[PDB]
């Protein structure tokens, strides 16, 4: 029951309306370079700036707080009450760090697309379990990994037009 | 003139291998461009059953280059392998026991 | 039928040479884990024997008086040409055909051909080795740095003509023109893209006389391909001399 | 007729059954009864140990022995396996917790 | 030698049991069939390409061409909109159609 | 691992390891349910004793049990739910602990497949591939803003036209 | 994570060495008759 | 689990099956010389019908 | 329990039954063209004979 309002406010942790305005100008301004937005918002990193677009928690244990929807990612090692690394959410931020952020505000519903449209996704996303965001989060960073997939099916595709160009004139 | 074409073939068939060893180099990389768009494009079509088909064949892949063999053991360890496979099982304990191995 | 499967030698192996080097490949995916590749390699293992054994001279003429083997034979050649979507993997398509072609080598010069869908397929079969071009001669030359092959076949339809009893009758019928087969027939030759049988199977065998490679370069090369060049030219003779004489239109 | 002479070849192993005592000895025509006996002889079953010969002795080399398994051997088959336990003492905290 | 097809026919010739001319003609017979199918017992045994393929070999390159070009797409760190494209056409493809589009009008 | 022993190894590790960090800042196999009408409850206590009794002497054992085949009782030792209730999954997926003893990835060499690996079971693959062909036809509607698409300038679409022209001269 | 040049040089090895089936020099008396009734017999 | 350990179990699976080759060969070549060896597999049949 | 206990005693020995059988079964399946896909039978080029 607090589970619920301890996510709530786990996403809008230490993001004030500020901070949220100069995220979202060096996001609808900058395109794809996170280094340049975290330095608009000074005082956070470009991964805290990509898990707070997609609006989603840190440090890996406020998601599955237990350990039964998680196969194997209860028999994962880690260093316990300590020393946070987070596997999946450092990858998930490493992954929707390369694809284009307006397209990802095209990709789904959930992320963040202007300062008027905080707060009706901040209640439309409330009300979810924990096993919810690593759900979409996976959803979203596999959906931009098939993205990126398609970008380099097209280039190698370019590639074999010059091997059939360079044929033609041998 | 016989030997005079014969001396232009001779002359003009080095400059033709040399554009055929480039031929074959550039078929080879067409072939090896095409598999990787091909890996490409499978995955971006489905990024689950690719994702899925990726790793079934990695491991089963490292499994048959180190030598092993055999089920899955973690198939053959559960219950319902042995009452879907009723039917060997009942020719197989005969098979044993009646030559004096069980 | 629905689609008579004419791939050739050369597009087979490109094939198997793509399917092998797949990533996702299922080419060993093991005995004991699918009874379909069990039933494959319990096929390909009876081939392999049945190629294996007619090496003597006793079994040559024991397996041509065999009506189970005639039957066998002409049971995998209707599925390895017209349905070979059950087979597996690819490289046991070209093994069948890799050994039924050898164990019809050895065979043909006792083997009285059966039925006149057999003797169709034998065509197919012999036909499926060699390269097509893109009327004429619609058989570039097989050079012979690639594969003898296609010389096996060409002993078949050397062997196989000789008898003008059902043979050259069955022969006869197909190439110009007990109740079901004639609707098959009649299924199986339009199936195949009139008198386009006869070019072709002529067109392939003044394919593997090498003509062009005895005379580009001068005694080893004769010396080396006489007997398939004789058991071509008999062939050519026999088709032309007592096939050939009316429904043609070409 | 299988069940006598199948009964009937079992009390004296070392004798072979002719045809000849079975049409003796069952009612019915000399064809079929030898039919029968042929098929049945062709399969084993009857007639297989009417000349037995003893196999004298077996110097045997190692692992080729009855008890010549050692758990050292590898299993190549046998698919179920031995794990290592991974003593690491985060690894300890979470089988506490787990 | 050369036998016959007489001599091929079963009546001439034994079968499972259970005169002169006869063990005349088996015997050429005999001696021309087993020097004309006997198989070659000497090299030249590839007989083609799909004979000698290795699956192990091509398995083990699949393994490093699956692995690699894994490791080209995730571990890339470079953005969708800063892969910069190649070239349709070469150095020596631009100027051979350079130089044959001048000697066109011929 | 005993939490009670204040000198175990656990004790000293867990509370220096939560020191550390404020400084910086039951389900029982129940066996004889499987008393399926060719076998009771009765068989199977007597097949259990017998396998305790005389280890893998299947006559004896169906001796002990009485009314039925060595065959049957082989079988239905083979057949018995033991493990099964202490294993993971009921028949989502184990994901690559499926399998174990083949595991060819690693943290270094592959940081991102690894966790990809453990992902892949949770997610659903019809809107993975509806969100990634939305973001295809988001790149093409950005983009747009016969082989049009490698093709996308005037100029290489003469190239190929004047490729296709030399090549028919 | 592994070198699988050298675990794929190794299991060629364990590959050729390893029991798959029996050789011809220790096939012993091969007895045509038994195969012919094992091939009838519709066992696997 | 690691490489270091993978490669030290496929070391000692090899030099397993080297030794069983020898014994192979060796159980070869002693009824090669008239003397009835068992093999890795069983004796196959007995004198009953079957040689 | 004395029962179950019974089950939790003779468990890994059914589990060595449940290998061995099955490397048995795995023995049946076998074939010789499952293993090296290339054994080379035997062939013949055309002869003069």
């Amino acid at each position: 029951p607090l589970k619920k309002v301890k996510i709530l406010e786990q996403i809008d942790e230490n993001w004030s309306k500020e901070d949220l305005q100069k995220l979202l100008k060096g996001i609808q301004e900058f395109g794809a370079d996170w280094y340049k937005v975290a330095k608009n918002v000074g005082n956070k990193s470009p991964e805290q700036c990509i898990l707070r677009f997609l609006q989603l928690p840190i440090e890996d244990k406020f998601l599955y707080g237990d350990g039964n929807g998680l196969g194997p990612l209860k028999y994962a090692p880690h260093l316990p009450f300590s020393k946070s690394e987070n596997p999946v959410l450092s990858t998930i931020a490493f992954l929707v760090g390369l694809v284009n952020p307006k397209t990802v505000q095209s990709m789904t519903q959930r992320a963040i697309q202007s300062a008027e449209s905080i707060k009706s996704q901040k209640e439309e996303i409330s009300d979810q379990k924990p096993i919810e965001h690593i759900k979409e989060g996976s959803e979203i960073a596999i959906s931009s990994l098939g993205y990126r997939s398609h970008i380099f099916a097209t280039n190698e595709e370019r590639q074999m037009n010059f091997l059939t160009n360079e044929l033609i004139r041998l | 003139e016989l030997n005079e074409n014969a001396r232009e073939l001779e002359q003009i068939k080095p400059k033709i291998a040399l554009q055929d060893k480039e031929i074959t180099s550039v078929l080879s990389n067409l072939h090896e461009s095409n598999k990787r768009y091909r890996f490409f494009k499978k995955i971006s079509e489905d990024p689950v059953k690719a994702l899925n088909e990726c790793i079934a064949s990695t491991s089963n892949a490292l499994k048959v280059l180190s030598g092993d063999e055999g089920y899955n053991e973690d198939m053959v360890r559960r219950a319902n392998f042995y009452k879907e496979n009723e039917a060997m099982l009942r020719e197989n304990i005969e098979v044993i026991l009646s030559n004096g191995r069980m | 039928p629905l689609k008579i499967h004419r791939t050739p030698y050369l597009t087979s192996l490109k094939k198997i040479k793509d399917e092998i080097d797949d990533p996702f490949t299922k080419i060993n995916t093991r005995g004991a884990e699918d009874p379909k590749v069990l039933i494959n390699d319990q096929l390909s293992t009876i081939s392999m024997i049945l190629r294996n054994i007619s090496f003597s001279d006793n079994n040559s003429r024991i397996m041509s008086r065999n009506f189970y083997l005639k039957r066998f034979i002409s049971d995998l050649l209707w599925l390895v040409l017209i349905h070979p979507e059950n087979f597996t993997c690819n490289r046991k398509i070209l093994n069948f055909k890799k050994d039924l072609v050898i164990v019809l080598s050895n065979i043909s010069h006792l083997l009285e051909i059966a039925s006149s869908i057999d003797c169709l397929l034998i065509l197919i079969l012999v036909i499926s080795f060699g390269q097509p071009k893109l009327e004429s001669l619609t058989f570039n030359e097989f050079q012979l740095q690639w594969g003898k092959y296609q010389t096996f076949g060409v002993d078949i339809l050397a062997k196989l003509f000789s008898l003008e009893k059902p043979n050259l009758n069955y022969f006869k019928s197909i190439l110009l023109n007990n109740h079901k087969d004639k609707k098959l027939l009649r299924r199986l030759l339009n199936l195949y893209n009139r008198h386009n049988l006869l070019n072709d199977v002529v067109s392939f065998l003044f394919s593997a006389i090498p003509l062009q490679q005895v005379l580009s370069q001068p005694s080893l090369l004769i010396d080396q391909f006489s007997p398939v060049i004789s058991q071509s030219l008999t062939s050519i003779l026999v088709i032309v001399q007592k096939i050939l004489p009316f429904n043609f239109n070409k | 007729y299988r069940n006598f002479m199948v009964n009937s070849y079992r009390l004296n192993p070392n004798e072979y059954f002719s045809v000849t005592t079975a049409r003796r000895n069952v009612s019915g025509d000399a064809a079929a009864l030898f039919r029968l006996h042929k098929f049945l002889t062709k399969w084993g079953l009857i007639n297989y140990q009417v000349d037995s010969k003893l196999l004298p002795k077996n110097i045997e080399p190692p692992l080729t022995s009855q008890y010549s398994t050692r758990h050292d051997a590898p299993r190549g088959l046998f698919p179920f396996e031995s794990y290592k336990p991974s003593v690491q003492l985060p690894d300890m905290a979470k089988l506490k917790k787990m | 030698n050369i036998p016959s097809l007489t001599s091929f026919a079963e009546e001439n010739n034994y079968q499972y049991g259970y005169t002169y001319a006869q063990q005349q003609l088996n015997k050429q017979r005999q001696d021309f069939e087993r020097v004309r199918l006997r198989p070659e017992q000497l090299s030249n045994i590839i007989h083609d390409e799909s004979d000698t393929i290795s699956f192990r070999s091509n398995l083990l390159k699949n393994f490093i061409s699956s692995n690699d070009a894994f490791n080209m797409l995730s571990l890339t760190t470079v953005p969708c909109d800063r892969i910069e494209k190649s070239r349709l056409f070469s150095e020596k493809t631009i100027r051979y159609l350079m130089q044959k589009q001048h000697e066109m009008k011929t | 691992m005993n939490t009670s022993d204040s000198e175990s190894t656990l004790y000293k590790y867990l509370k220096e390891s939560k020191r550390k960090y404020d400084e910086i800042t039951l389900k029982k196999v129940k066996i004889l349910e499987q008393i399926d009408e060719n076998w009771s409850k009765e068989d199977l206590q007597k097949l259990l004793k017998g396998i305790q009794e005389f280890g893998a002497d299947w006559y004896k054992v169906a001796k002990n049990v009485g009314n039925k085949s060595p065959e049957q009782c082989i079988l239905r030792f083979l057949q018995l739910p033991i493990e099964d209730k202490f294993l993971y999954g009921d028949g989502n997926g184990l994901g690559p602990l499926k399998y174990a003893p083949h595991l060819p990835f690693s943290k270094s060499e592959n940081p991102v497949l690894s966790t990809i690996a453990f992902l892949v079971g949770l997610v659903n693959p019809k809107t993975v591939q509806s969100m990634t062909q939305r973001a295809i036809q988001s790149a093409e509607s950005i983009k747009s803003q016969y082989r049009s698409h490698i093709f996308a300038t005037n100029e290489e679409r003469q190239m190929n036209f004047l490729t296709n022209e030399l090549i028919r001269l | 994570g592994y070198d699988i040049n050298y675990i794929s040089k190794i299991g060629e090895k364990i590959d050729s060495n390893k029991p798959i089936f029996l050789f011809a020099p220790e096939l012993g008396a091969i007895n045509l008759h038994a195969l012919s009734m094992s091939l009838q017999s519709k066992n696997l | 689990f690691s490489n270091k350990e993978y490669i030290s179990r496929l070391w000692h699976t090899l030099k397993y099956y080297q030794d069983l080759k020898n014994t192979r060969m060796k159980s070869i070549t002693s009824t090669s010389q008239k003397i009835p060896s068992a093999s890795i597999w069983g004796n196959g049949y007995s004198g009953y019908g079957n040689g | 329990a004395l029962y179950d206990y019974y089950a939790l005693q003779l468990l890994p020995l059914q589990k060595a039954v449940r290998g061995h059988v099955l490397q048995f079964e795995w023995h049946q399946n076998s074939l010789l063209t499952n293993t090296h896909p290339n054994f080379l039978s035997k062939i013949r080029n055309i002869n003069v004979q």
